[PDB]
C-alpha cells in the first residue's frame, strides 16, 4: 500500500529533469549539481576524481535523505576554470579509466583461462 | 455450489436452502475446492 | 516456560528477563500444526520459523525446538548513519526480500443467518 | 502540524513509507493539523519546537570528534562540510598544512558554532588538580573546553559542554543568537557527526566487557577481603564482642556494619574497572562522554553486580530463619542474605539469580506505581494552575482575578532568558 | 590532471567465484564497483507467478515467491533482453521475458518433493541452475501444484533475487599500512590471507603519504552469472550509466547557455 | 482532524521541527484553505 | 494616552496580530506595502508588521476593566 | 493464547494472586522465596498487575 | 527492549566484512549499557562458534563448562577474533571503519505489533 | 516451514544442501562435518542448516482436502 516501488530508486519520473545545474551565490566559481535516481555508487565516483584535478578548489557530494533517492553535488574550481567543465572533464576521466580496467581485464582474463 | 467432506474430502454438490450434511459420513462441515478466478502473484 | 527459552538469564538483568517474558508471548511463530484446518481471529505464523543456535536444554522439553518463534540473525552492534536511536534498529533491505522475517496473517470471519424473528 | 498541556508545532514532510519519522534529539502518536489560518499561524510563531527547546548516539560520537587525536583529510572534510547548511562556503585553512593538509575536528565544528559565541566548559574526566597547576590553560588531557570567536579552540565535548545545562553551548548560542540559529545548530551537529561517524564508527563487544587478568584479581581479591571482614563481624556478634551504637540496636547496628562492607567493596572494585577500561575501550567511551549508561552498570557488568536490597533492607528470611533451604538456619553471610559477588559478564550462581530477581521485582513493582503515582501530581498541578497568568499590569491572577503575585517570580522575568551566574561582591 | 590505468591480475579462477587484484585504482571506484556488482549487474529471475491449482501444504503466497528466489542461468540471455517497461508490449513477450511452467502431481505414497528440475522453461539456455537441486515444496498423495511462472530482467537493487553475487569479499590494504582502522591489541587480530608479513610484526609500519590500492577482489555467484562475467558486465553496466549521465549533462549546459 | 496513530521511527535527515508523514495518512487529512487570485491556479490543479 | 502597558509587543501579541492580518490577507484585503511577489499570506503580513502599516489595534484588557488601546506601529517590535 | 507455543504452555500453567482481603493485606506483587522451584520468578506481565500473574515452575 | 526498524539499507549500503558478509541486522551499541544485557554478546559469540563448528550451543543458565573464556578461545580456532570483534567496511565509503564492530549470529523474533494493523 | 532457497545474508543457495545434509547426518558425520562438505565456509550459510527445523514434515501427516 505505502510501500514505494521498487524501481523508483533508478527510473526515471516522467517530466522531471535527471541533471539541474544550480549556481551558488556563497561563494564565486561554485554550482550544485542535483542528479536525480542515483545513489553514492554515482556520488564518489566523480567527488574523488575532481579532487584529483589541481584545479579544483572544493568538490563534495551529499544525499539529503536515502528515501529522496537523489544525489546533490557541489564542485567549485579556480576563476579561470569552471565547476561545469570539472563534472564534465571528470567524467570523461572515468569512462577512459575504466575502459583500460575493462580492455586489460579482458587481456588477463584469457591468460588465466589457458594457464 | 460444490463443497468438500471435512472427513472423507469428497465432492458433494449442496444448493441454496439446503441442508449441509455429507451423504457419505452425515458430516456438519463442508469447504469450497477453489475459484476458477486465478490471481496474480509477484515475487516480493 | 518464557523464563527456561533465554540463555544466560544469570548473565542478564532480572527486569529483562520479565521483559523477556512479556515479549516471548507477543512473537510471532508457529503455534501448532494444524493451524490451517482451525479458524482464529488472530494468528500469526513465520515464513522460516528455524531453531536457534543457542539453545537451551530445558527448550526441548517445551517442544519451542520443533515450533520456534523467530529467525537467527547476524547482528552487528554498530552506529550506522545515526538511524538508530536507543529504541531502534536497522534492518537489511536485501535480506528482507529474500524472506529475513517475513510472516503471514491469517483474520477469520464468522457470519451466520439465523431466523430471530 | 501540532501533536504531543503544552504541544509542540512540527513541519511535516511526505515521505513513502508509512511509519511517522520524527529527528528525535516507538511509541504511537496521532498528529494534528491546525484548519484555520489563524491558529496555524500563531502555532508556527510560538509553538515550533525550536522555541520549546542531543541523541545519546551523537554525544558518544561528539566526544570522539573533537578528540585531538582526531584528524581530518581534505577527501573527509569535503563530506563534512556538504551537510553543514551553516557554511559560508570557503573551506577553513588546514591546522597541519604540512606534509599533507591535515584538517582538526574542532576546526570543522567551528564553523558548526553559529556566530561568535563564547564559553568555557570543563571534560567530564578533568582532573581536579589540573586546574591548579600550571597547565590550567594548556589542558594535558584536553579536559578544558573554551570557545573564542565561535571557534572551539581547545577541549573535548561531552554532554556537559553540549548538552543541556546551565551552561553549555546549546544553552549560551539559545541566549546569545536565538532559538532559530539553535535549532540549526542541533541539525548541523546531528548531521556532521553522523557522516563522520560512518569514518570513525562506534561499537561494543565482549573485548570492552573482559578486563585484564591483573584487575580480576584485585577484584575478587576486594570480594574475598569483604567477605572475610563480614565474617569477622558476624564472629564479633556471634560471640557479644560487638557493641551496638547509642543511637541504634544489635540487631540493626550488625545490619548497617555489614552493609558498608559490602557497599564499599563494590564501589572500590567498581572504581577500579573504570581505571580498567582503556581509551580505545567503548565502555568507557560511552561514560566518559555522560551520553548513555553510568559507572555503576559497568561495575554490575566487569567488578560485582552488588548487594540485591529488598525494601530497603537485604533479603528477608522467608523460610524459618533462612534465605533460601540450601542456607543453614539463622545464616548472615554474604550469599546467604542476598550479596552477589559475581559479575553480569562472569554469571550469577544459582542462588544469586534467585536473589537478583528478587530485587529487579521490586524495582519493576516501584516503576509500576510511580508511574501511576507521578502521572496524577502533574495533572492535579496543571488544573490548580491552569487560570494562572500573568496579566498586562505585570501581575500574576487567576480566573477570579485574585493576586496570585504582584509580578511574576518575584521579579518580574522569564524563566527561559534567566542564566546562572554568581556575583563576586558578597564572597 | 586525468585519471590514473587501472592494472588487473587475476589470482585463480574457478566457476563458483573469481579472485582479481586491481592496482592503480581510487579506492572511491573500486568501492564503488563492488556495489555494482550486487545491485546494477542485471540478471534474469522469476517475478510473475500465476497458480493454476495448488493444494500443498504451503499457501500460495509463499509457493509462488519461492520461486523467484531461485536463480536462472542467463549468461548471453540476459543482455540481448530488455525490461518490460522500455518494450513495446503490455503483455509479457519473448523478446521482454521468457516462459516458465511447472506441472506435477503426487500420486504415491511416499513423499514426492518437486524441485527445479521440474520447473520447465521454454528457452533451453534459461534454466535453474542445477538443471543437488533446489527443492520448492513437499507434496503429499493427492496434493497437486500446477502454475506458470515468467522471468524478466531487473536489476538487483530492485529486488535481493536479482542479486547474483553470494557475498562480494572486498579488500584492500590488508596489513593496515594506513591505519585506516586502528586496533587496540593488534597482536590479537588475525593474519588476513593477501597480508604479507612476518609472524612477529603485528602491522606494517605507517607510511606517512600514501593512497588506497592493490584491492582484493573476491566475486562469489550463486550460478546464474558466471563470477568471470560479472565482472565484464559490472564494468560495462556501471561506466554505460556513468555516459548516460554525461548525455543528460550536456543538455543542462545547453540550456544554461 | 485527528490521524490514525501510527509507530514511531527516528530520522537524523529530518529537521527536529520536520516530521515525516506517509502519504496514505495525509491523503485522509485535509486542510481547508481560502482561494485568492496569488494561487488561484494552485487549487485550480489540485 | 496615560498608557501604562509597556511599550513593547509581546510576542502572543504578534503571533495573533500576523495571523489575523494574514488570514485578512487571503480574505481579498488590502495590502498597503507594495508587493513584489510574495504569495504566501504570512509573508505579506511580515513585512507590513516591520514596516508597521498594520491596521489593526491591540486593545490590551487590564485586570481591573480597564482597556488601553495600542496601535501595532506605536507598540515597539523585534526584528 | 495461541498466538505462540510458548505463550500458550504459560498461560495453561498461569497463575493468579488472591484478590479481596487476604491479596490486600499480603504483598503478592513482591518476589518471596517460597517461589524458589515451584514459580518462576523472572515470569510476570509488566503493568499495573506486576505480580499479581505469574506462571508454574517446569518441575 | 523491543526495537524498531529504523531504515532498511540494501546489501550493497550495509557494512560488509573482509569476507563479504552485510550484517542483516544493526542495532545501536547504546542500548547494550543499561536496557540490554551481555548475554547479548556472550550469545553473539556464542552463535559465531556455533555455526563454524557446526554444533547448537548450550545455553543452560547454570553451567560450570560453558564460559565466556572458553567460547572465546573456540572462535579463535576458526580464523576469528576470540572475542567477534571484526572489521567491517562501510557499505558508501569503501575505507575501513576505524571502530571494529562485533558481529554475531543472534536468535531475534518478530514481534505482533505491526505498523501495517 | 520449509528450508529458505538462499542464505539471506549474502545469498547462497542452501535449500538444494538441505537434502543433502540430512543425508550426511545419518552418514556417521559430524554435525560441523556435513557442513564443511556442502561448501559452507562462511558462518551465515551454516546457519541456516545447522539451526533449522523442517516442519513440513509434521504438517505433511495430515490429510489433504
Ligand atoms: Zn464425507
Ligand atoms: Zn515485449
Ligand atoms: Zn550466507
Amino acid at each position: 500500500m505505502n510501500a514505494p516501488p521498487a524501481f523508483e530508486s533508478f527510473l526515471l519520473f516522467e517530466g522531471e529533469k535527471k541533471i539541474t545545474i544550480n549556481k551558488d551565490t556563497k561563494v564565486p566559481n561554485a554550482c550544485l549539481f542535483t542528479i536525480n535516481k542515483e545513489d553514492h555508487t554515482l556520488g564518489n565516483i566523480i567527488k574523488s576524481q575532481l579532487l584529483k584535478d589541481p584545479q579544483v578548489l572544493f568538490a563534495g557530494y551529499k544525499v539529503p535523505h536515502p528515501l529522496e533517492h537523489k544525489i546533490i553535488i557541489r564542485v567549485q574550481t579556480t576563476p579561470d576554470y569552471s565547476p561545469q567543465e570539472a563534472f564534465t572533464n571528470a567524467i570523461t576521466d572515468l569512462i577512459s579509466e575504466l575502459s583500460l580496467l575493462e580492455e586489460r581485464f579482458r587481456v588477463a582474463i584469457k591468460d588465466k583461462q589457458e594457464g | 455450489m460444490i463443497y468438500i467432506c471435512g472427513e472423507c474430502h469428497t465432492e458433494n454438490e449442496i444448493k441454496s436452502r439446503d441442508p449441509i450434511r455429507c451423504r457419505e459420513c452425515g458430516y456438519r462441515i463442508m469447504y469450497k475446492k477453489r475459484t476458477k478466478r486465478l490471481v496474480v502473484f509477484d515475487a516480493r | 516456560v518464557c523464563a527456561s527459552i533465554i540463555p544466560f538469564p544469570d548473565h542478564n538483568q532480572s527486569p529483562r528477563n520479565t521483559y523477556q517474558s512479556a515479549m516471548g508471548k507477543q512473537a510471532m511463530g508457529v503455534y501448532i500444526t494444524n493451524f490451517h484446518v482451525r479458524m482464529d481471529t488472530l494468528a500469526h505464523v513465520l515464513y522460516y520459523p528455524q531453531k536457534p543456535l543457542v539453545t537451551t536444554r530445558s527448550m526441548e522439553y517445551l517442544r519451542f525446538r520443533e515450533l520456534p518463534a523467530g529467525i537467527n540473525s547476524i547482528v552487528a552492534i554498530a552506529s550506522y548513519t545515526g538511524y538508530n536511536q536507543e529504541d531502534s534498529v536497522i534492518m537489511n533491505r536485501s535480506a528482507v526480500d529474500r524472506g529475513f522475517f517475513r510472516s503471514v496473517f491469517y483474520r477469520s470471519y464468522k457470519e451466520q443467518e439465523s431466523k430471530k424473528g | 502540524v501540532i501533536f504531543n498541556m503544552s504541544m509542540m508545532g512540527h513541519r511535516v514532510r511526505i515521505l513513502p513509507w508509512s511509519t511517522f519519522r520524527l529527528n528525535l534529539s516507538g511509541d504511537e502518536m496521532n498528529l494534528h493539523l491546525p484548519q484555520s489560518l489563524e491558529t496555524r499561524a500563531e502555532i508556527q510563531e510560538l509553538a515550533m519546537v525550536p522555541r520549546m527547546i542531543i541523541v545519546q548516539d551523537t554525544l558518544t560520537a561528539v566526544r570522539k570528534f573533537t578528540k585531538r587525536d582526531v584528524f581530518l583529510e581534505r577527501g573527509e572534510v569535503m563530506n563534512l562540510l556538504m551537510f553543514l547548511s551553516t557554511w559560508d562556503g570557503k573551506v577553513p585553512q588546514p591546522a597541519i598544512l604540512k606534509p599533507r593538509p591535515l584538517w582538526t575536528g574542532k576546526q570543522i565544528f567551528s564553523l558548526i558554532i553559529p556566530g561568535h559565541i563564547n564559553c568555557i566548559r570543563t571534560h567530564s574526566t578533568h582532573p581536579d588538580d589540573e586546574d591548579s597547576g600550571p597547565y590550567k590553560h594548556i589542558s594535558p588531557g584536553d579536559t578544558k573546553v573554551v570557545v573564542e570567536n565561535g571557534e572551539l579552540i581547545m577541549g573535548i565535548l561531552c554532554k556537559k559542554s553540549l548538552g543541556t545545562s546551565a551552561g553549555s553551548l546549546v544553552h549560551i548560542s539559545y541566549l546569545e543568537m536565538g532559538h532559530d540559529i539553535t535549532r540549526l545548530f542541533y541539525s548541523n551537529i546531528q548531521t556532521v557527526i553522523n557522516n563522520w561517524l560512518l569514518i570513525e564508527g562506534h561499537t561494543i563487544g565482549i573485548g570492552d566487557s573482559i578486563a585484564d587478568s591483573k584487575t580480576y584479581q584485585d577484584i575478587q581479591n576486594t570480594i574475598k577481603k569483604a567477605k572475610q571482614d563480614v565474617i569477622e563481624v558476624i564472629e564479633k556478634a556471634h560471640n557479644n564482642e560487638l557493641e551496638p551504637t547509642p543511637g541504634n540496636t544489635l540487631r540493626q547496628t550488625f545490619e548497617n556494619q555489614v552493609n558498608r562492607i559490602l557497599n564499599d567493596a563494590r564501589d572500590k572494585t567498581g572504581s577500579s574497572a573504570q581505571k580498567s577500561l582503556s581509551e580505545y575501550n567503548n565502555f568507557k567511551s560511552m561514560v566518559v562522554s555522560g551520553a548513555k549508561g553510568s559507572k555503576i552498570n559497568i561495575s554490575q557488568v566487569i567488578a560485582v553486580v552488588g548487594q540485591q536490597n529488598v525494601e530497603g533492607k537485604r533479603i528477608p528470611f522467608g523460610f524459618k530463619h533462612r534465605t533460601l533451604p540450601h542456607f543453614i538456619k539463622d545464616d548472615y553471610g554474604p550469599e546467604s542474605r542476598g550479596f552477589v559477588e559475581n559479575s553480569y559478564l562472569a554469571g550469577l550462581t544459582p542462588t544469586e539469580f534467585f536473589f537478583h530477581a528478587m530485587g529487579g521485582r521490586e524495582g519493576l513493582i516501584d516503576t509500576a506505581v510511580k508511574t501511576a503515582e507521578t502521572g496524577y501530581i502533574q495533572r492535579r498541578l496543571i488544573k490548580s494552575m491552569e487560570s494562572v497568568m500573568v496579566k498586562y499590569d505585570a501581575t500574576v491572577r487567576n480566573s477570579i482575578n485574585q493576586v496570585v503575585q504582584l509580578r511574576y517570580g518575584e521579579d518580574g522575568l522569564a524563566g527561559e532568558s534567566v542564566e546562572f551566574q554568581n556575583l563576586a561582591t558578597l564572597k | 590532471p586525468y585519471a590514473n590505468q587501472p592494472t588487473v591480475r587475476i589470482t585463480e579462477l574457478t566457476d563458483e567465484n573469481v579472485k582479481f587484484i586491481i592496482e592503480n585504482t581510487d579506492l572511491a571506484v573500486a568501492n564503488s564497483i563492488r556495489r555494482v556488482f550486487i545491485a546494477e549487474v542485471p540478471i534474469i529471475a522469476i517475478d510473475w507467478v500465476q497458480i493454476d491449482a495448488n493444494s500443498s501444504v504451503l499457501h500460495d503466497e509463499f509457493i509462488a515467491h519461492r520461486l523467484g528466489l531461485i536463480p536462472l542461468t542467463s549468461d548471453d540471455i540476459v543482455d540481448k533482453l530488455q525490461y518490460s517497461r522500455d518494450c513495446t508490449c503490455e503483455e509479457f513477450c519473448p523478446e521482454c521475458s521468457v516462459e516458465f511452467t511447472l506441472d506435477v502431481r503426487c500420486n504415491e505414497d511416499q513423499t514426492r518433493h518437486v524441485t527445479s528440475r521440474d520447473l520447465i522453461s521454454n528457452s533451453p539456455r534459461v534454466i535453474p541452475v542445477t538443471s543437488d537441486d533446489i527443492l520448492i515444496v513437499k507434496l503429499r498423495k493427492g496434493q497437486e501444484l500446477r502454475l506458470r511462472a515468467y522471468a524478466k530482467k531487473g536489476f538487483g537493487k530492485e529486488h535481493a533475487k536479482w542479486n547474483p553475487t553470494a557475498g562480494v569479499a572486498f579488500e584492500y590494504d590488508p596489513d593496515n599500512a594506513l591505519r585506516h582502522t586502528v586496533y587496540p591489541k593488534p597482536e590479537e587480530w588475525p593474519k588476513s590471507e593477501y597480508s604479507e608479513l612476518d609472524e612477529d610484526e603485528s602491522q606494517a609500519p605507517y607510511d606517512p603519504n600514501g593512497k588506497p590500492e592493490r584491492f582484493y577482489y573476491n566475486v562469489e555467484s550463486c550460478g546464474s552469472l558466471r563470477p568471470e562475467t560479472i565482472v565484464l558486465s559490472a564494468l560495462s553496466g556501471l561506466k554505460k550509466k556513468l555516459s548516460d549521465l554525461q548525455t543528460q549533462l550536456s543538455h543542462e549546459i545547453q540550456s544554461d547557455v | 482532524d485527528f490521524s490514525a496513530r501510527t509507530v514511531i521511527t527516528p530520522d537524523p535527515n529530518l529537521s527536529i521541527d520536520q516530521v515525516g508523514v506517509p502519504r496514505s495518512i495525509a491523503a485522509n487529512m485535509t486542510f481547508a484553505e481560502i482561494v485568492t487570485p496569488f494561487n488561484i491556479d494552485r487549487l485550480q490543479e489540485l | 494616552q496615560k498608557r501604562i502597558t509597556t511599550p513593547y509587543m509581546t510576542k502572543y501579541e504578534r503571533a495573533r496580530v500576523l495571523g489575523t492580518r494574514a488570514l485578512q490577507i487571503a480574505m481579498c484585503a488590502p495590502v498597503m506595502v507594495e508587493l513584489e511577489g510574495e504569495t504566501d499570506p504570512l509573508l505579506i503580513a511580515m513585512k507590513e508588521l516591520k514596516a508597521r502599516k498594520i491596521p489593526i489595534i491591540i486593545r490590551r484588557y487590564l485586570p481591573d476593566g480597564s482597556y488601553e488601546d495600542w496601535g501595532v506601529d506605536e507598540l515597539i517590535i523585534s526584528d | 493464547n495461541r498466538l505462540t507455543f510458548a505463550s500458550t504452555l504459560s498461560h495453561l500453567r498461569r497463575l493468579n494472586s488472591p484478590i479481596g482481603r487476604d491479596g490486600k493485606l499480603a504483598k503478592p506483587r513482591q518476589l518471596h522465596n517460597t517461589l524458589w522451584g515451584m514459580v518462576c520468578p523472572a515470569e510476570t506481565p509488566e503493568g499495573h498487575a506486576v505480580g499479581l500473574v505469574k506462571n508454574l515452575a517446569l518441575m | 527492549q523491543k526495537g524498531t526498524c529504523g531504515i532498511q539499507y540494501r546489501q550493497e549500503d550495509m557494512p560488509f566484512t573482509c569476507e563479504g558478509i552485510t550484517p542483516d541486522i544493526i542495532i545501536n551499541p547504546h542500548a547494550i549499557p543499561s536496557r540490554m544485557t551481555i548475554g547479548h554478546l556472550i550469545e553473539c559469540l556464542q552463535g559465531k562458534v556455533s555455526a563454524n563448528k557446526g554444533e547448537i550451543g548450550d545455553a543452560t543458565p547454570f553451567n560450570d563448562a560453558v564460559n565466556v573464556q572458553k567460547i572465546s578461545n573456540l572462535l579463535s580456532d576458526y580464523g576469528y577474533h576470540l572475542r567477534g570483534n571484526e572489521v567491517l567496511y562501510n557499505g558508501f565509503t569503501g575505507r575501513k571503519i576505524t571502530s571494529q564492530i562485533f558481529i554475531g549470529p543472534t536468535y531475534y523474533q518478530r514481534l505482533k505489533h505491526m505498523v501495517d494493523d | 516451514m520449509i528450508i529458505p532457497v538462499r542464505c539471506f545474508t549474502c545469498g547462497k543457495i542452501v535449500g538444494n544442501k538441505w537434502e543433502a545434509y540430512l543425508g550426511l547426518l545419518q552418514a556417521e558425520y559430524t554435525e560441523g562435518d556435513a557442513l564443511d562438505a556442502l561448501g559452507l565456509k562462511r558462518y551465515c550459510c551454516r546457519r541456516m542448516l545447522l539451526a533449522h527445523v523442517d516442519l513440513i514434515e509434521k504438517l505433511l501427516n495430515y490429510a489433504p482436502l
